[PDB]
């Protein structure tokens, strides 16, 4: 989970991000128990490997029965040694005072910054 | 300069923009328009029901030209190909959504077919045609 202790130095888990990514989501709302909403983070290159360097990827999706296909609400991605999280293709960074003390805690395990990872989040292409 | 930069969006895009462009042609559409629609529902191809089942639109099951389903309540469609399922969107909702070229009509004329119910800060049709200008964007790379 996310107590200090079960983060490692060398960066969140998967798990871990989608949890940090939960937090995120609580402060815009969105609805996460609702019938049908799911978050998915089982996405991947062509090499299984998360699409975004740096990053894990999640997508939150909704599928309702009047529908004829999943409709999406957003495409995030979760940075494994800070815990920057954006939607990148509304190129947003999410925010809010919970995701930011959780941020600060993960930053204070794996001795990280955003300035750190400055290359890695030009490549989700969302800052020059 | 910065669209290009996300390597994953660039290459889905490239792959399949020439597959999409005579599907688009035949719903009067521009192509940037439908491979929107495919990054929206695939997450730019990295999606396990796009990866695993070629189901590049989510479609859900029973759908026109699909070789089986599963569940991801509600299963999804397996298809052939991407081109395939593209063929499948266009048999279902090509009619309802022909010749809505500006993104926001497109969206809206979705919406209207029961493709999503469609009902963050932006809505669903603001969303998805933000999606398709960063694709006709990519197309460039």
């Amino acid at each position: 989970s996310l107590q200090p202790a079960r983060i490692k130095d060398s960066g969140l888990t998967r798990e871990q991000a989608e949890q940090v990514l939960r937090v995120a989501l609580k402060h815009q709302d969105y609805q996460l128990q609702r019938p049908g909403v799911f978050i998915d983070g089982d996405l991947q290159d062509e090499n299984g490997k998360p699409p975004h360097p740096g990053y894990y990827d999640f997508s939150l999706g909704y599928n309702d029965p009047k529908a004829g296909a999943t409709e999406y609400w957003g495409l995030f991605s979760v940075s494994l040694n800070t815990g920057d999280t954006w939607e990148i293709n509304s190129c947003k960074r999410l925010d809010g005072a919970e995701l930011r003390a959780l941020q600060r805690r993960v930053m204070a395990r794996t001795g990280k910054s955003l300035a750190d990872e400055k290359s890695q989040r030009e490549g989700l292409g969302c800052e020059d | 300069a910065r669209l290009c930069n996300n390597i994953s969006a660039v290459t889905f895009v490239s792959k399949y923009k020439a597959v999409c462009q005579p599907i688009a042609d035949q719903l009067d559409l521009p192509v940037e328009n439908l491979l929107g629609l495919a990054a929206q529902e695939s997450q730019y191809g990295t999606g396990r029901i796009a990866r695993e089942l070629n189901n590049y639109f989510s479609m859900h099951a029973p759908a026109p030209l699909q070789i089986g389903a599963e569940a991801p309540s509600i299963k999804v469609a397996k298809f052939d190909s991407f081109q395939k399922s593209a063929q499948s969107f266009a048999s279902s909702f090509g009619t309802a959504v022909r010749g809505q070229r500006d993104p926001m009509a497109f969206a809206q004329a979705l919406v209207r077919s029961g493709y999503n119910t469609g009902n963050g800060r932006d809505g669903f049709a603001r969303y998805l045609a933000d999606i398709i200008i960063a694709v006709r964007g990519r197309m460039a790379c």
